[PDB]
């Protein structure tokens, strides 16, 4: 079972972690049975 | 789940969460499927006679 909690917060710090407390809701449980060793970022390119 | 108690309750369940448990960690509210709603479980009246 591949369990994802998530958590959205609004903050107005410039460049680091801010300094607190947000307990994490869980978002989803998915049964994918999968070995899992790697992971990867995806993210998006801007083009002009 | 099996018990034995008296089924309206003001406890703000999130979405995720489907029962409540108490400082003993018996269950003290469940959600109910098909209809959703948060049930408060009261244990029945017992005592010494
Ligand atoms: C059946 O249960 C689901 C969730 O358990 C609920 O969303 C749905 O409304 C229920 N349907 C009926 C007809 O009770």
């Amino acid at each position: 079972y591949f369990k994802i909690y998530s958590k959205h917060t609004p903050i107005n710090l410039v460049r680091d972690l801010p300094q607190g407390f947000s307990a994490l809701e869980p978002l989803v449980d998915l049964p994918i049975g999968i070995n899992i060793t790697r992971f990867q970022t995806l993210l998006a390119l801007h083009r002009s | 789940l099996t018990g034995t108690g008296v089924l309206e309750s003001n406890k703000k369940f999130l979405p995720f969460q489907q029962f409540g448990r108490d400082i003993d960690d018996t269950t003290d509210a469940v959600r109910d499927p098909q209809t959703l709603e948060i049930l408060d479980i009261t244990p029945c009246s017992f005592g010494g006679v």
